DNA sequence: CACACACTCTCCAATTCTCTAA
DNA sequence: TTAGAGAATTGGAGAGTGTGTTTTTTTTTTTT
């Protein structure tokens, strides 16, 4: 009965713990109107989900012993309190059907203590604390009923798990064999389990300190909500359990080893026709083009044409080997804005990867296997390439990447896949990635007695399959200094308001851009088509003089990409000339600023292959 | 209905459940003890059909009713049952896998047909069921004794004071690709594909008609546009008297500026062709377009890494910037060019493996522009050992020429613009028709 | 059994040998010498051989086979498919209510202070609330061995049916 | 080795067989 | 005729016995 249950040597009344709790959910109106609690367990009826979460600061603030019940003896108050819940959910809403019980989840919303000070009082107390998952394990079949048959008379009959052991059967009763139940495993019954090793916040740590760590188990609902490198406040009961000598032996080590069973997690790190309709009002505005433009790195300073050709990479062309990723390269000296650009871009879109040319990155361009450490087995761990498949890779100190990965990107780049023949795999990878990328020159300045083929070291074959390269050094004027030094100090004075605003500039950015991806697909119009033709001619003009080549087939596919991108800039879903104008522009601009032998001025051959006709002419 | 692999929870256990995903791991074909048949050793009683579990599990009492033993008893290795059985490690398929995840890795076990029809790299989807196997290292039994971080469930018999841990295993009954001789050609060719093909066969111009259904976006070149297509071809291989072969893929280069569209024929044969292979002279990998040879840690010994030529076996291998090769590869590309093979013999391995490959090479010449006044020789760096390996070398040479700069974008731009004789499907059965044909020489 | 492990309706290899009976006309052959007064002497042993024709069957379900059969005992087999899986469901989710939604190990004890245990102090419980809420006192107990010479006798047969032919010429002999 | 499987061996007692009274 | 007390047979609980339990040097190929 039960009234005349009470909690083991603690004198807390169980009925008395459940009606306070249904109090608690009946008198609750007043989080800062129907009681919180029960507006959601109005709202978990046609959501479905198996659980409430609650907080502790609310049942604190309605009755403080009935919190500190909950923290002092959770193992056997969350249980009431799930089965005050369940009579509440059919007291009220009585036709109600759920799959599962409803399981409750109280929570502080701050960490109670820091993995550093936790004591042996603290064992069996529900706590809260704040961390970094390290490792989350394979999913664990843990049993919660065991079936047993009888290999003689094939009679079945089913058991409880008790505290993890079994009560197995020793005897069937429709035959009397002893010894003849056998456990079957698949008819058995199991819930879910995962193991998350969860490390101490970096500013949480004493000076100069390793990390502490704690084990976390995670069970059947709750279990796969946590991802390594995530940041969590986790609620869990603070268990102290044995450990035994040896696999077969049932001695147990004296000293207890310790882990939190997880009751409720909260990330702290992770964050319509109203914006269908704004979107679209904002695609009519006047130089919208400029706007987005200037929207992208609000801390990055004058570089319109190179903002304009990263914003029509963000947007692409059109999806039909007929590649609408656009290729982007920056060039210019160490410590200069192109690497902040690029580490702001790269978070500015879905499926966006960012990494080193060199061998410190995390992630590699090239896929490889491994032996996954938590069980020695083979995994083919793809690329940065790969898993930007539908995004923007931006490539970091792009020039000093070893031959293989140059030869490997000159694949990905060519051919949009990613071969693969390491270890008895073969396969081939799709990659259709957008390639951003940030070169440095070979010696520590820029040389403007050399292009920059020969200033970066990198080969033609990589070189000419960009559409665009744009130079990123500053010029030495006193007035861009004064300008710069300004701006710079505006950065500094960088308040709140402007704080707001660039994040508004963002999140809209990123929602057009998004939506642009979700419906908008530009055609070629006749006009569109006339100017191409018209374009790759006029370029291929220039040829006449000193009888070079001014231009190939490539550049006409690049201007067809632009010119699809800035269609879809604007939202027209068809491309016309003044999208293929725009690419015209901002094409030309990008070859007068790359292909610009300094003897001379543009020459198309510089692209083409390294040491233009001013240098080749040595010999 | 198809689960993803981050689905397949533990209430999963037990329903028929399909997942896709990357083959990553195949490990040998076994036979695996389906129902033993026993003999109790004391009362000489056979005992059929006794069903395994996970433990080999000999029956617990006697099949004779009055007979007392229950342990001493002998597997009839020849009247028992046996199935193939396969294990293979999958992980998440690319389009699966969650942003900044490691993958996940699943154990998918395949048996009787599907022993060996998923092989390493294959997307393909699994149907069956997700089973929950033991830690069978901890059992004990009259049949054999046990062979000994988490906790694990207690108080079994069998389990001993030991505590038994479980895993998931797909059970995979059925295995296909997730995106799919002359009796197979006989058996697979319908009445409109015997009917298509023989209207090929008798197309008057077919040659004609090929070259512009192949290669419908490039302009001009009509010469090597069917000496591509006589490489798709090719021609009889034949063996000596002596056991010594004579070749019979034909090897095409195609020479010209990097303004022109010899990098478009080698894209356009190997999207049409199956079977075939893109890469450039220069080497993505340890191996190039041949093979090299690299410790595995696994062993910490030396195998074989296999490379673009090897892959491209019986079949063909483009190779575009081919002047820029490693000097390993180009020495070894005398022996596959000619001899069809590649004689690896280092520490550890000793290995005449097959490159039966037609090549399809596209070069730059030096200084970009193709030279006219000089010859071929002059313009490209291959050596002589190596020119004397292809059977036709084309030149692709970028005119000035203002309708064929017009014509190019027109081409360029109308294709683009119309994508929303024959088909290549067509193509494709008739070559795979006509390349079973043996033509004698009168 | 063990290899005659057969289903509701397939044919036993006494359903085949009656079929081969049926087939050959010795059935007639039988009808004749117990109809027959010139022969008597062989009734005894025709009246052994129906005995041993008929095993399985029971004549309440035997006299009911009629023509139409089949396609009433296929839908019969799908009405009783569906209701033993909703019965089977029901009673897994009585099972799933009596165990709680937390896990095994999620411990906890209680004292249920007006029930004295074996000894004199109040009795410790440590299954549950849910395994409380509808309390036995042998939840954790085996059932005894009883001996051999006490266990109770079992049924010698179960109610495989014969083939839907077998019993349509079974019914008509 | 000291703590667990597997087997043998011993005597206690649990249940039935047989004789007697109600 | 039906039910309880004394004697006989066999199940099995328990005691005893036997057995089982990263880090350095040297090489080789390939990467620059
Ligand atoms: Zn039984
Ligand atoms: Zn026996």
């Amino acid at each position: 009965l039960g009234q005349k249950l009470v909690i083991w040597g603690t004198d807390v009344n169980v009925a008395a713990c459940k009606e306070n709790f249904q109090r608690f959910l009946q008198r609750f109106i007043d989080p800062l109107t129907e009681p919180l609690y029960m507006q959601r367990l109005g709202e978990i009826n046609v959501i479905g989900e198996p659980f409430l979460n609650v907080n502790c600061e609310h049942i604190k603030s309605f009755d403080k012993n009935l919190y500190r019940q909950l923290i002092s003896y959770p193992q056997e108050v969350i249980p009431t309190f799930d089965m005050a819940v369940n009579e509440i959910f059919f007291d009220r809403y009585p036709d109600s059907i759920l799959e599962h019980q409803i399981q409750v989840r109280p929570f502080n919303a701050l960490k109670t203590k820091n993995m550093r000070n936790l004591n042996p009082e603290d064992i069996d107390q529900l706590i809260t604390i704040s961390g970094m998952v390290i490792r989350t394990s394979q999913l664990i079949p843990e049993m919660q009923e065991a079936f047993f048959q009888c290999q003689v008379c094939a009679h079945t009959t089913r058991v409880e798990m008790d505290r993890g052991r079994i009560a197995e059967p020793s005897v069937c009763g429709r035959c009397h064999t002893t010894h003849s139940m056998a456990l079957i495993h698949n008819r058995s019954l199991f819930s879910d389990k995962q193991m998350i090793k969860l490390q101490e916040s970096p500013e949480d740590m004493p000076a100069g300190q390793t990390p502490h760590t704690v084990i976390l188990f995670a069970h059947n609902d709750l279990v796969d909500k946590v991802q390594p490198g995530d940041r969590v406040n986790v609620t869990g009961i603070y268990r102290a359990v044995p450990i035994r000598v040896n696999p077969r032996v049932s001695n147990v080590k004296s000293v207890y080893k310790t882990h939190i069973d997880v009751i409720h997690y909260r990330k702290t790190d992770a964050k319509s026709e109203k914006r269908v309709e704004l979107l679209k009002e904002l695609s009519r505005k006047p130089d919208i083009y400029e706007r987005l433009a200037s929207a992208l790195a609000p801390s990055i300073y004058e570089h319109e044409d190179i903002k304009k050709g990263i914003l029509l990479q963000l947007f692409g062309g059109t999806r039909k080997k007929f590649r609408a990723e656009i290729n982007i390269l920056l060039c210019g000296d160490p410590g200069t804005s192109k690497s902040q650009l690029l580490q702001y871009v790269y978070n500015l879109v879905p499926r966006g990867q960012y990494t080193s040319g060199k061998g410190s990155s995390a992630v590699g361009l090239t896929a490889y296997v491994m032996k996954d450490p938590e069980t020695r087995q083979l995994v083919l761990q793809t690329g940065a390439l790969v898993l930007s498949d539908n995004g923007i890779c931006c490539i970091d100190e792009f020039d000093k990447m070893n031959e293989s990965t140059r030869s490997v990107l000159h694949e990905v780049m060519e051919q949009q896949t990613l071969s693969i023949a390491k270890a008895g795999i073969i396969c081939q990878l799709n990659a259709r990635t957008s390639v951003l990328a940030a070169a440095n020159p070979i010696e520590s300045q820029w040389n403007p007695k050399k292009t920059t083929i020969e200033n970066i070291q990198l080969p033609h074959t990589l070189l000419s399959r960009f559409d665009l390269i744009f130079l990123l050094l500053d010029p030495q004027d006193e007035a861009y200094d004064r300008r710069l030094a300004h701006h710079l100090v505006a950065l500094y004075y960088q308040s709140e308001e402007q704080a707001e605003e660039e994040l508004l500039d963002m999140a809209v950015l990123k929602d057009y851009i998004a939506y642009a991806h979700s419906t908008i697909m530009p055609r070629l119009s006749e006009e569109a088509s006339q100017a191409l033709i018209e374009a790759y001619v006029d370029m291929r003009k220039i040829g006449s003089s000193r009888g070079m080549v001014s231009a190939y087939p490539r550049q006409l596919e690049s201007l067809i990409r632009l010119a699809e991108a800035h269609a879809k800039v604007r939202l027209s879903n068809k491309v016309e000339a003044i999208d293929v104008e725009e690419a015209k522009r901002l094409h030309r601009e990008a070859l007068k600023q790359s292909a610009t032998d300094p003897r001379t001025g543009i020459v198309d051959i510089s692209i083409l292959t390294t040491g233009m006709s001013a240098t080749s002419r040595k010999r | 209905t198809r689960h993803k692999i981050r689905e397949l929870t533990s209430s999963r256990i037990g329903l028929l459940t399909r997942i896709s995903g990357q083959v990553v791991r195949t490990h040998p074909v076994h036979p695996e003890l389906v129902s033993g048949t026993f003999l109790c050793l004391d009362c000489q009683t056979v005992i059929r059909d006794v069903e395994q579990q996970f433990k080999y599990t000999q029956p617990n009492i006697c099949r004779n009713p009055v007979c007392a033993n229950r342990r001493r008893f002998l597997l009839d290795t020849n009247k028992s049952r046996f199935v193939d059985f396969q294990k293979v490690r999958i992980q998440e398929t690319q389009a699966e896998l969650p942003r900044g995840s490691i993958p996940r890795s699943l154990e998918v076990i395949l048996r009787a047909e599907a022993v060996e029809s998923a092989q390493a790299g294959d997307k393909c989807d699994f149907t069956g069921t997700l089973i929950v196997v033991p830690d069978v290292s901890k059992l004990s039994t009259p049949g054999a004794r046990a062979e000994t971080e988490t906790e694990g469930i207690r108080g079994l018999r069998a389990l001993g004071v030991r505590d038994l841990s479980y895993r998931l295993v797909f059970l995979a009954c059925c295995v296909a690709p997730t995106n799919p001789t002359a009796e197979s050609i006989k058996n697979q060719m319908t009445v409109k594909e015997w009917e298509k093909v023989f209207e090929m066969s008798q197309d008057k111009n077919l040659y004609h008609n090929l070259c512009t259904s192949l290669f419908p976006t490039i302009h001009g070149n009509d010469e090597v546009k069917r000496g591509v297509l006589l490489m798709l071809f090719g021609g009889v291989p034949k063996t000596t008297g002596e056991g010594t072969s004579l070749r019979g893929d034909i090897n095409v280069c195609i020479v010209g500026d990097p303004s022109t569209a010899k990098s478009q024929f080698l894209k356009h044969v190997e999207e049409f062709s199956p079977r075939a292979v893109y890469t450039s002279g220069k080497a993505s990998s340890a191996a190039g377009l041949t093979a090299a040879v690299v410790r595995d840690e696994e062993s910490h010994e030396f195998v074989i890494e296999a490379g673009a030529l090897m892959l491209a076996d019986n079949g063909v291998c483009c190779i575009d910037e081919f002047d820029k090769m490693d000097v390993r590869d180009q020495v070894a590309i005398h022996e596959a060019m000619e001899q069809q093979t590649i004689s690896i013999t280092k520490a550890g391995v000793k290995a005449t493996l097959n490159a039966r490959t037609s090549i399809l090479a596209a070069a730059n010449p030096i200084s970009g522009h193709y030279d006219r006044s000089k010859s071929l020789k002059q313009n490209i760096n291959l050596s002589a050992p190596i020119m004397s390996r292809f059977d036709l070398f084309f030149i692709l040479v970028d005119e000035c020429n203002e309708v064929t700069d017009y014509a190019i974008a027109r081409r360029i731009v109308d294709l683009h613009s119309r994508i929303e004789v024959y088909s290549l499907d067509d193509i494709r059965r008739y070559l795979l028709f006509a390349r079973q044909f043996k033509p004698k020489i009168s | 059994l063990d290899q005659e492990k057969k289903i509701d309706d397939d044919a036993s290899a006494h359903d085949q040998l009656l079929w081969a009976i049926h087939l050959s006309g010795l059935d007639d052959l039988l009808l004749f010498l117990a109809s027959s007064s010139a022969e008597e002497q062989w009734s005894l042993h025709v009246l052994e051989i129906v005995s041993l024709m008929f095993r399985d069957q029971n004549p309440e379900q035997l006299a009911g086979v009629g023509q139409g059969r089949l396609a009433q005992e296929r839908s019969a087999d799908f009405a009783e498919l569906e209701v033993l899986r909703q019965r089977e469901m029901a009673e897994k989710k009585t099972r799933a209510l009596q165990r709680g939604n937390r896990h095994s190990r999620f411990g906890g004890s209680y004292i249920v202070q007006g029930l004295k245990s074996i000894g004199e102090r109040d009795l410790i419980f440590h299954k549950g609330l849910h395994n409380l809420r509808n309390y036995s006192s042998d939840l954790g107990k085996q059932p005894k061995k009883v001996p051999k010479r006490r266990q109770a006798a079992r049924e010698l047969s179960i109610q495989r049916r014969s083939a839907l032919n077998v019993r349509l010429f079974l019914r008509d002999f």
